[PDB]
């Protein structure tokens, strides 16, 4: 019974942020997974020529709080079921400021920064 | 007026410490918003209390820098945690105009904590540089650190009651405080890394 994620993901698709408490709870769930070894900001990829679903991150180059939040919530709900790709991350001034505008403070940014240090 | 001063009895060390500890605990699980008056007032009070504890400790000189950890009494062990709590509380302040100030102040608290734990051989670790930035170029360390913290927190959760309710021998009591110190070594290390990243961002602006 992980319907809690469903609610979060549903909420994020409407582009409504999550709360600090939830953002924190999400990162910990992820960290828990990490430390061991279906349709929607993101964009659909079909494959060609001769499994799992495919997703591309961002438009082309340049990320919003809700985007990266959704990224995490997705991978926690679906694991290998959804492969997510970008070109060639938490450490940008625009993203820090965005967290700071949408939350009382810098905690959410810390939670993510911490979390992505596991990738 | 000299009389009134002689006659006033202010909180002593154990109270100062215990209250500042309660306050930090409260802020860490506050179901109110972080930057609300309710939480921010507790942070201000806590820092004030710990600031007073820190001064008491300085005057008492409980901890030298050329001493063995066995020479420190069991109940004095907790006082080692003060700088780490100061760091923690400092981070819990919200006031963006002064964020860079808070990070540098916090970093210094955590370094103080780490520096002491390191002289006393509380655990084997690499002591971070005294000043931003502590160069680090790596993910494995974090996985290891995460598993370590989960294991410490579990052991602690099994012993807390026994100690607080006075049903633990001295051996048990010391092992418990050792475990807190280690737990807080990990936390401080992790926070300094976090702080250095936030400063880098704030500076470049």
């Amino acid at each position: 019974f992980t319907k809690e994620l469903d609610q979060w993901i549903e909420q994020l698709n409407e582009c409504k942020q999550l709360s600090e408490s939830q953002v924190k709870s999400l990162c910990e769930k992820a960290k828990e997974i990490l430390t061991k070894e279906c349709g929607d900001g993101q964009f659909h990829d079909l494959m060609e020529l001769f499994d799992t679903n495919y997703l591309f991150m961002g438009d082309y180059v340049d990320y919003s709080v809700e985007t990266v939040t959704l990224l995490v919530a997705l991978k926690v709900r679906y694991r290998e079921r959804i492969t997510i790709l970008r070109g060639n991350i938490t450490q940008v001034y625009g993203f820090y400021d965005e967290c700071l505008r949408k939350y009382g403070n810098a905690n959410v940014w810390k939670y993510f920064t911490d979390l992505f240090d596991y990738l | 007026s000299m009389a009134a001063e002689d006659e006033l009895q202010l909180p002593r060390l154990p109270e100062l410490f215990e209250t500042g500890r309660q306050l930090l605990d409260e802020v860490e699980v506050a179901t109110e918003p972080a930057g609300s008056r309710i939480v921010q007032e507790k942070v201000f009070k806590g820092l004030d209390l710990l600031e007073k504890a820190a001064e008491m400790l300085s005057q008492l000189d409980l901890f030298s820098r050329n001493e063995d950890l066995e020479e420190i009494a069991s109940t004095d062990l907790k006082y080692l945690l003060v700088p780490a709590f100061q760091g923690a509380l400092t981070m819990k302040q919200v006031n963006p105009s002064k964020r860079l100030d808070h990070l540098q102040r916090a970093r210094e608290h955590f370094i103080n904590y780490l520096t002491q734990c390191h002289c006393y051989h509380v655990a084997e670790f690499e002591l971070p540089s005294m000043a931003y930035p502590s160069l680090v170029a790596q993910r494995q360390a974090k996985i290891q650190r995460y598993k370590q913290k989960k294991e410490l927190e579990h052991r602690l959760s099994a012993m807390k009651s026994a100690v607080e309710s006075g049903q633990a021998d001295d051996e048990r009591v010391r092992e418990y405080y050792l475990l807190h110190l280690q737990r807080w070594i990990d936390i401080s290390l992790e926070e300094i890394e976090s702080i250095d990243q936030e400063i880098k961002i704030l500076r470049e602006r």
